[PDB]
RNA sequence: CCGGCGCGCG
């Protein structure tokens, strides 16, 4: 499992309606990918492009903001728990 | 300006001013999922403040001496990465222009700032002068003013020994401007350390336990053992 | 006149000697002092930031960046060579200091009597810290002096009230303010009456006080907060937050310190430790909310010297932020730094040894703190 | 050694009184 | 005079067994400096000989791990003592001294019938303290050497505790000069100036 | 040391070529018999040196750490007297031992018939035995100390930014 | 012996984004335990968060490592220790330059607890105690490498 | 142990009075004193034993918690067995108490049964006196193994790991080394023995408003350490809240979480609390790998007493509580004053009560390991009982003192310090810095030189000294798992020297840190060098970062600083790179073209040592 | 069999009061203490050693405050650490000292004012 | 010149 990175500050800029809503396994909305998505990040300088390969978990939302290194998307026994 | 510090290599911004814009509005935290939204109130982190290190130090005294120019008045990380990058060719710049000093002023006037009891005029013309009415020459009147250095002075001007080049930024940085290096005084006083190298440990001391009892002596204090 | 602004503290030179003294129900063992420790880190709650004699608040304030001037008497043996030469290697201004060769320091002469069937003494000879007269005043250090500090235990001597007065006479004429920290010795919590009686000259004559939570509610009703603080619903708490059971916080109203307020009262701070500091303004009021750890350092932790640590950051920042009387924001900002340095002054044996420094005091200041209230 | 020599000679110099 | 001069800029006594002189020679050729300096301080470090006390002999002693009455000092302790004693001489050979005192009182280094040749550079130097009159002779052996090595005693010849140097660059490069410092510590035995002539 | 070269304590040395020594001593009648030829070595005359010196020349001894977990944990090597009491190793020939100076020790074996010196001599030392058996790699290949000296040495110039401080816009050797 | 490597407390060069990296991991465990509080995700969720936003982190200052040392500091010396094949591979560096990760109980299970400080930074009590875990790991496992 | 570290024979010393208390009298279901002295049993070899009436004789423990068997010191150590079977909470503890009286069950069923007991039983073992660091951690070792124990192939894999419920009663670093790894265990610095057989740790309790709580320090058992919520974390933390929803670290049912402060039971506060005496005397141990950790802890067990001992400049304030109660030096038994000093003995008189008080002169260890004694106070001086009147050997002033501070450089030298190879200057060995005297018996005229060359000092039994000064071969370490073996020394003008001419006096090859992880002999020299030039000495506890961020750092850069300031030494700091300095070759007078970290560490000699391992055989 | 780790007694307000009224030889000094103040540590080591000094040439005796507050309040202690040198003669004036004065203090204060 | 037990080193 390797974790797609906001490569730039800006603008994450993608349609939802293309992904699908699900939750993750840490109990957080998100948008499955299964197309080859296009995410655009308008930066300071320059609109960027981040392409999201497909059976991927999409975890930003439209318009959001992000900061550079932060993870924006990520791709892809039996123990008791006691509460 | 831009455009040709960029191609020169001067100080610029990594970014053109003319050629910026904004980043437009983003969710409001009303359009937003609940672990995407900015907490109500600000979070202690225990990393909230930035770690002290020598790149900001230097940084900001080439800042204040013309050297470079930063963006801000406080270097940012990427900065301190840069100089960490380049670092070597600045204090080149310093090494090599006290040479060019050393080589104007003269030896007499370059040393005595190692030597405070030298009230004598240090000038090229003055050694002159000094050599025609005296006959003393410039190595005579160089040896006179080192016999009135001190020890502590002379320690200091080994800064300057062709062998160990000592940057001449760090000779002049004052003591406020070193302690940024480590980030000042530590919040627990370095005095509850401080223990003299011939102390005598006191065992009767509120850091000690009760003085241990003989064995012997304890078993017939409690009337156990007799004698 | 050079930066930053000199104060002037008035009073006695002791080594340590806290004089807040009271009972306390919790007692350690009368001979292994090594667990008296215990009672450091679980203090009485008039001992939680211990004040101490003004020489602590000016040699406090000079670490904290601040100029400093002493005003007292000592004797001309041993022990007041060696208050002075204390003060001085901790920069704090001795040319207001008198000596006296024919008085022992720190040495009260008393005759022990059996008045009633117990024992009782009474002074003959005061000390050369209560012995400073008008005339030994230094007017220099009056006239130079922005700030004005003292302390009760002044008022427990006849000669000392009256040098006082002088000296706040001089004082206000210069332009100068008057700074009362109580640090009500043990005498003077025999009853609220007679205090307020003893004290009413002196709080009026101040432009800055600083109480401790206990001073202040000896001084208005012991009782009635008593009764308040361990008042318990009978059915439900009329709030979530009241469920908790947490620490008790109560801020006075001014209406509740309205019969300790005058005209000439710029700034009340009451101090309920470092953890504390409720502010009282002619136009606003409020707390500052701080902290404390002892148990961070359970074999090194001292209280003593904390309330003076407290003092003098409140005149470090009054000096050289005059906005403080004025703003609220800033006033908070300003005893956040006070709050630090009786912080760090806690991690010490010794209150002189444990004063903190600027540079650490402002450096715990933002760590412990959110970057927003820096 | 003739340079060698030459360069610990002058510590042994003595100046005229 | 002299185009190239020397000269001691500084000369300290911190102690009597602890002498201190820095000295300079200017204007020195590029290089030069470099060879003077590792040259001298070698020499000073290691090519310089001493005089010190390297055999003891008692008379009344079972081991040198043993105990005398009336003398605080053990046997171990008093050739320790010994071992600190700085001499001075100029000359070779296995000369011998003698320690022959009655107590009480304190033995100093001053108590050593010393040959003509050999000198005490320290008077005040402990050797033993003795509480009774009891008494005590010590016959000593002392030579001049190099380096380091009837009780024998562990002597350090050396008597250059310390050196260090420093090179300058004299000006403007009209042929490159230098300036040269050099700091000496001895323990008395010579002067700085006197360690300096002898490298 | 060279990469066929040990150092061989004194004591283990005069213990270990006892005969030989005692050969020495006889060949050249400065021993009367094998009791005074023994007698001399226990008292350490300063001829017995001599001797071990001139019999040890060309005779191999073999080295052997604790843990042997391949062929090249014993080999062979030409012993020289060394002073002390420690056994001088060459570094090259560390790994194949697993040997590194924190501690660790080494017996050492003296081949005594022609045929077994042959045999250690030409099968057995370090410079025949200069790839491991188990694929072929070197085994005494430059580590640590000497590789950090060839990085060092061979790491080039600065070049761009870390070498000018401003857009540009050299010696030249014979041999 | 020309050159002389040393190594020095300044030369332990930490990535410049660590601060960062570290407190958006803290703001993340901030809001998911308030909510796990609120009853908004259920226990797993939480166990689960917290072990691999930690894992992620420290993955990603390990890969960082190198190209801060090969762009901004290619002559450090604790690079040059390890690059050049002498001494110390990358994951040794990470511990002493990054951050130590995550440790693991004895019955596999993985503790909820990250150790976000590096050697050089200084392990807190707490750390220091659950980095214990893997040092007795080691030489048991030793035990029975050998056997 | 409520407000102080309690003495580390305080488990050993209870243990012994409450088996004369109820052992004896639970088992008979009257003592005298020994008619022998305690110096006298070892003497002659005989054993410290006291007559109950004429049943037998009982040996006695002394004060430091070692009996005296056929003149043989014994130590008498504890043992772990099944009272989640890995759950302290499920394990008792038996002390000397329970093996002793245990004995008495067999010996009533008394002197040879119990003079058989210490030679014969596993967990009665030979008192180990290499130092007195030696002395007081063996009796405090906990053994899986012994009678009624598992053995090494009976124990099971999960058992030698490490449980959560050993926070606070079982060192989580300090193991055997070997097939017994995870079976030996040692306990805390405040550790303690219930009334059940449990251990216990003290705790601070966190508890509300309307509640007297006297004593707030209360020992928990390991069966109820689960359900309490304790937190190490400190409350220097606020926000625009206040400070009781402030989260930090805490310990709730075997597991860690990160909750309110409100919602904490105990504190811990202790700093040398979840470890034993040899992980406490590790300066800077949180910089440290866990795992170089054990290994320093067992490299001070095996350091020699020097013929002079010296303090170290930088400790962790735990080396006086070792000098202490090790019984090493000389600790006044009644108060008074000082009238006569020497070697031989030392006199106090106070209260009508005048006291002789004899000292060791060259006596002989187990380990071949020589003791001394030499006064440290002087005539006309007032004593308190209870305080220090001489120092023995590895203590100065009171406090621990194994090894020495040396002049270190961290660079390659030509080899000599390959892997993990030693350069030491002559120095150190003309100087007599690491020179230690050794002593053997065998079963002559006294004061002979024999030819094991060496000095007969006594007879009675031939016993013989070795002064043994530092060699090739040698192993040195630091307090941070850095050992090496000397391979090279050099004359004073061949080492690399200091800007100041100084010569360092060991080299060490700086590609030892980074494999090793030890990062805590980096800060220790550093501020080792600072102390020295400031006349300094530094007892630091562990952790220190709980006050701030990068706490050591500041520390020793600050004081570097000042150093550098006060002496006019600006190579001591430099701004450039804090800590390293350019030095010099020796051989060339060329500086070295890095920077050298350079510093006066404690560096400790320890008994593995050529003369004890060189062996050769013809036939 | 065991010595006593402490030498300064411990006396109630009238047992001081007993003692004040009796004959007296020696010199007394009283010290008047609380285990919750920090200062009294100190003072109470530095009481000990005194103590050890004077044998039998002085008395050193320690008052609670916390078990005797109206008695310290009458004897005018104004604060903590606060020492009472009380001479055999009844005709001589007390001395009362107040802060961590010195030990040299104490015996210039013993020997020529007692 | 034989075996058990304990402690260590690599
Ligand atoms: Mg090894």
């Amino acid at each position: 499992a390797e974790h797609v990175r906001a490569p730039y500050n800006g603008k994450i800029k993608f349609n939802e309606d293309l992904v699908h809503p699900t939750r993750t396994r840490h109990g957080h909305p998100a948008f499955l990918c299964y197309i080859d998505l296009s995410v655009i990040i308008e930066s300071e300088d320059i609109i960027h492009s981040v392409t999201i390969p497909p059976k991927s978990f999409l975890l930003v939302q439209n318009d959001q903001y992000v900061e550079s290194e932060q993870v924006i998307a990520e791709i892809r026994e039996r123990v008791r728990k006691y509460i | 300006g831009f455009e040709l510090d960029k191609k020169l290599g001067r100080p610029h911004p990594f970014i053109d001013p003319t050629k910026k814009k904004q980043i437009e509005t983003t969710l409001t935290s009303d359009e937003s999922w609940w672990n995407w939204r900015k907490p109500e109130k600000e979070q202690w982190s225990r990393w909230q403040r930035r770690r002290p290190d020598v790149e900001t130090v230097f940084l900001k005294a080439m800042a204040e001496t013309g050297q470079v120019k930063l963006y801000g008045k406080e270097p940012t990380l990427t900065e301190t990465s840069l100089y960490r990058a380049r670092r070597h060719l600045f204090k080149e710049e310093r090494l090599q222009a006290e040479r060019e000093r050393l080589a104007k002023e003269g030896p007499m006037a370059f040393y005595s700032e190692w030597v405070k009891a030298w009230k004598r005029d240090t000038s090229r013309e003055a050694v002159q002068k000094h050599f025609e009415e005296t006959g003393e020459d410039e190595n005579t009147q160089l040896i006179e003013m080192f016999s009135h250095q001190t020890d502590r002075e002379y320690r200091i001007m080994m800064g300057t020994d062709v062998r160990i080049k000592r940057d001449p930024l760090a000779m002049r940085m004052k003591e406020d401007q070193i302690k940024q290096i480590w980030g000042g005084d530590p919040v627990y006083p370095t005095i509850n350390y401080i223990q003299a190298p011939d102390a005598v440990m006191d065992f009767r001391g509120p850091d000690f336990h009760e003085p241990t009892p003989n064995m012997l002596s304890y078993l017939k204090e409690n009337c156990k053992v007799i004698s | 006149y050079d930066d930053p602004p000199l104060v002037c503290c008035f009073g006695a030179v002791q080594k340590e000697f806290v004089p807040v003294v009271r009972v306390h129900d919790n007692p350690m063992h009368p001979d292994i002092y090594s667990q008296w420790k215990m009672l450091q880190w679980d203090p009485p709650e008039f001992g939680r930031a211990p004040g101490g004699p003004p020489s602590n608040v000016a040699i406090s304030h000079v670490r904290l960046g601040g100029r400093a001037a002493f005003m007292g008497k000592v004797g001309g043996d041993d022990y007041g060579e060696e208050l002075v030469l204390m003060m001085n290697k901790e920069r704090v201004q001795t040319r207001g200091v008198k000596f006296d060769e024919g008085a022992s320091t720190a040495c009260t002469r008393v005759k022990i009597k059996f008045e009633d069937g117990k024992m009782k003494a009474e002074t003959v000879k005061e000390p050369p810290e209560d012995s400073l007269l008008a005339s030994e005043l230094n007017l220099a250090v009056l006239k130079e002096a922005r700030i004005f500090h003292f302390n009760s235990e002044v008022l427990t001597s006849p000669t000392m009230e009256s040098t006082l007065f002088k000296a706040i006479q001089w004082s206000k004429k210069f332009g100068g303010l008057i700074f009362f920290d109580l640090n009500l010795p043990l005498p003077l919590w025999r009853s609220r009456n007679e205090t307020r009686k003893l004290i009413k000259k002196s709080w009026d004559e101040a432009n800055i006080i600083e109480v401790s939570q206990q001073e202040l509610e000896f001084l208005l009703d012991e009782e009635y907060y008593e009764r308040r603080r361990n008042y318990t619903p009978q059915y439900f708490a009329e709030d979530f937050e009241q469920t908790k059971n947490r620490r008790d916080y109560y801020h006075y109203t001014p209406e509740e310190i309205k019969p300790l307020w005058h005209d000439d009262l710029k700034l009340l701070v009451v101090t309920d430790g470092t953890l504390r500091l409720h502010y009282y303004t002619p136009k606003f009021d409020g707390v500052v909310v701080g902290t404390e750890d002892v148990l961070i350092t359970p074999f090194t932790c001292d209280r003593t010297g904390s309330g003076d640590a407290v003092v003098a950051g409140i005149m470090r920042k009054l000096t050289t932020c005059p906005e403080m009387f004025e703003d609220q924001d800033v006033l908070e900002r300003q005893l956040r730094f006070a709050v630090a340095a009786g912080i760090i002054s806690q991690w010490t044996i010794g209150a002189v040894r444990g004063f903190p420094t600027e540079s650490a005091t402002q450096n715990l200041k933002e760590q412990v703190y959110v970057p927003s209230m820096w | 050694s003739r340079n060698l020599i030459n360069l610990f000679i002058p510590f042994l110099h003595v100046e005229e009184e | 005079t002299r185009t190239l001069q020397w000269k001691c800029v500084e000369s300290r006594r911190d102690s009597k067994r602890l002498y201190y002189g820095r000295f300079i020679l200017s204007p020195l050729m590029k290089g030069q400096a470099d060879t003077i300096g590792i040259a001298m301080r070698r020499a000073l470090l290691g090519e310089i000989e001493g005089t010190c006390i390297t055999r003891a002999k008692f008379e009344n002693i079972p081991h040198d791990y043993s105990n005398i009455v009336g003398i605080q000092e053990s046997v171990h302790e008093i050739l320790m003592n010994l071992n600190e004693i700085v001499l001075k001489s100029n000359l070779y050979g296995t000369r011998n001294a003698l320690i022959c005192v009655q107590g009480p009182g304190y033995i100093t280094a001053r108590d050593i019938i010393l040959p003509p040749s050999v000198e005490i550079v320290d008077n005040t130097q402990h050797i033993a303290t003795l509480t009774e009159p009891i008494n005590l002779c010590i016959g000593l052996k002392i030579e001049r050497n190099r380096g380091y090595s009837s009780y024998p005693i562990d002597a350090v010849f050396m008597p250059v505790q310390n050196a260090n140097h420093s090179i300058h660059s004299y000006g403007n490069g009209n042929e490159k000069q230098e300036i040269l410092f050099i700091e000496i510590w001895t323990n008395g035995s010579l002067t700085p100036k006197e360690a300096l002539h002898e490298a | 040391l060279s990469l066929h070269r040990c150092g061989l304590p004194r004591e283990i040395a005069i213990e270990l070529f006892q005969t030989f020594v005692i050969r020495g001593l006889i060949r050249q009648h400065l021993a009367s018999n094998i009791g005074v030829a023994k007698s001399q070595i226990r008292e350490k005359k300063p001829i017995v040196w001599e001797i071990l010196q001139e019999v040890m020349q060309g005779h191999p001894v073999l080295l052997n750490r604790a843990p042997t977990l391949h062929r090249l944990g014993i080999q062979s090597f030409q012993p020289i007297l060394v002073e002390g009491r420690t056994i001088c190793l060459h570094p090259l020939v560390c790994k194949g031992f697993n040997a590194d100076f924190d501690g660790d020790q080494m017996a050492v074996h003296v081949p005594l018939s022609l045929e077994a010196q042959a045999e250690a001599r030409l099968l057995m030392f370090s410079h025949m035995n200069l790839l491991s058996p188990a694929i072929g790699d070197p085994i005494s290949v430059p580590t640590q100390d000497m590789l950090i000296g060839l990085y060092v040495l061979t790491s080039g110039t600065r070049r761009g930014i870390c070498a000018n401080r401003y857009n540009p816009c050299e010696p030249f050797f014979c041999n | 012996t020309a050159t002389s490597i040393s190594l020095g407390i300044d030369d332990l060069l930490t990535i410049p984004s660590k601060g960062w990296l570290v407190q958006d991991a803290e703001q993340q465990s901030l809001i998911l335990e308030k909510h796990h509080h609120y009853g908004n995700v259920h226990a797993v969720e939480k166990l689960r968060q917290s072990i691999e936003i930690w894992y992620a982190t420290s993955e990603y200052l390990r890969q960082e490592m190198n190209p801060n040392f090969r762009m901004t500091d290619p002559f450090n010396p604790v690079h040059m220790m390890s690059f050049s094949g002498a001494r110390g591979n990358a994951s040794q560096v990470h511990q002493l330059v990054g951050m130590r990760g995550l440790m693991s109980d004895p019955q596999g299970q993985m503790i909820d607890l990250p150790i976000q400080s590096n050697l050089r930074e200084g392990l807190s009590l707490t750390e220091y105690i659950i980095s214990c875990y893997g040092a007795r790991k080691g030489v048991v496992d030793t035990a029975v490498r050998t056997s | 142990g409520t407000s102080t570290i309690p003495g580390f024979n305080q488990i050993q010393f209870e243990g012994f009075y409450r088996f004369i208390d109820q052992g004896l009298i639970e088992e008979l279901s009257q003592l005298v004193e020994p008619l022998i002295k305690e110096r006298d049993a070892v003497y002659e070899s005989l054993t410290y034993s006291s007559e109950l009436y004429f049943i037998g004789n009982i040996p006695l423990m002394n004060s430091l918690g070692t009996f005296i068997v056929n003149g043989i010191y014994r130590v008498v150590i504890n043992q772990i067995l099944q009272s989640d079977m890995n759950h302290l909470k499920n394990k008792r503890i038996r002390s000397v108490a329970d093996l002793l009286q245990d004995q008495l069950g067999l010996a009533l069923a008394l002197t040879t049964t119990y003079e058989s007991f210490f030679g014969l039983h596993p967990l009665s073992q030979v008192l180990d006196r290499t130092n007195p660091l030696t002395q007081i951690v063996h009796g405090r070792k906990l053994s899986y193994l012994g009678p009624g124990g598992l053995t090494g192939r009976t124990a099971n894999f999960r058992i030698r790991d490490i449980h959560p419920s050993h926070y606070g009663r079982i060192c989580p670093i300090d193991t055997s080394e070997g097939i017994n790894v995870g079976l030996i265990g040692s306990l805390s610095i405040h550790a303690r023995i219930g009334d059940w057989g449990s251990l216990e740790s003290p705790f601070y309790e966190l508890v509300e408003k309307s509640k007297k709580a006297q004593i707030r320090m209360l020992f928990l058992s390991p069966s109820q350490d689960e359900y309490y919520m304790i937190a190490a974390g400190n409350s220097l933390a606020l926000n625009r809240g206040i400070q009781e929803e402030q989260v930090v670290p805490a310990r709730y049912r075997q597991e860690f979480l990160t909750i309110a402060w409100e919602e904490v039971h105990l504190r811990s506060i202790f700093p040398f609390q979840y470890f034993s005496i040899g992980a406490s005397l590790i300066p800077f141990i949180e910089h440290n790998d866990a795992n170089r950790a054990l290994m320093s802890s067992n490299m001070q067990r095996q350091a020699v007493p020097l013929s002079r001992s010296e303090k170290c400049i930088v400790g962790t304030g735990l080396e006086r509580q070792v000098a202490l109660d090790s019984g090493v030096p000389a600790i006044a038994e009644h108060e008074g004053k000082i009238l006569y000093t020497d070697t031989e003995k030392i006199i106090l008189s106070g209260n009508e009560n005048t006291l002789s008080i004899p000292l060791i002169m060259y006596q002989r260890s187990n380990k071949n390991t020589c003791m001394h004694q030499k006064p440290q106070v002087r005539r006309g001086k007032c004593i308190k009982k209870g305080q220090i009147l001489a120092d023995g050997a590895a203590t100065v002033g009171g406090e621990l003192a194994l090894g020495k501070n040396v002049l270190v450089a961290y660079m390659p030298w030509e080899g000599y310090n390959f892997e993990d190879a030693v350069l030491i200057s002559e120095c150190l060995v003309y100087g007599d810095i690491y020179t230690s005297f050794h002593i053997r018996k065998y079963e002559v005229m006294l004061g002979s030189w024999v030819e094991g060359r060496g000095r007969v000092i006594d007879v009675r039994r031939v016993y013989i000294s070795q002064k043994r000064e530092i060699k090739v071969g040698d192993k040195v370490a630091g307090r941070h798992g850095n050992k090496g073996i000397i391979s090279k020394i050099l004359p004073r003008q061949d080492m690399p020297y200091l800007q100041d001419g100084r010569p360092v006096d060991m080299v060490f090859n700086p590609l030892g840190v980074p494999s090793r992880m030890n990062v805590g002999q980096i800060f220790e020299c550093s501020l080792g060098l600072a102390g020295s030039l400031l006349d300094r000495h530094y007892r630091i506890a562990p952790f220190d970062e709980r006050y701030e961020q990068e706490a050591s750092r500041k520390l020793v850069f600050s004081e570097l600083y000042e150093a550098s300031k006060q002496t006019a030494n600006p190579w001591v700091f430099e701004p450039e790179y804090p800590g390293k300095s350019r030095i010099f070759d020796g051989r060339t007078g060329d500086p070295f073209e890095q920077p050298v970290i350079i510093g006066k560490p404690y560096i400790l000699k320890l008994i593995h040592q050529v003369d004890d391992k060189i062996h050769g055989r013809s036939s | 069999f065991v010595r006593e780790d402490y030498l300064v007694r411990k006396l109630s307000a009238q047992e001081l009061q007993d003692l004040v009224k009796g004959e007296r030889k020696v010199p007394l000094i009283v010290d008047f203490y609380a285990t919750w103040c920090g200062p009294c540590i100190l003072m109470a080591q530095e009481l000990e050693m005194l103590a050890v000094e004077y044998e039998s040439n002085a008395m050193i005796v320690k008052v609670d405050t916390d078990d005797e507050y109206e008695f310290a309040r009458d004897m005018q202690v104004r604060g903590l650490p606060t020492l009472f040198f009380i001479s055999p003669d009844p005709s001589k004036d007390a001395i009362r000292t107040e802060g961590l004065i010195p030990l040299q203090m104490m015996r210039d204060i013993i020997d020529n004012d007692m």
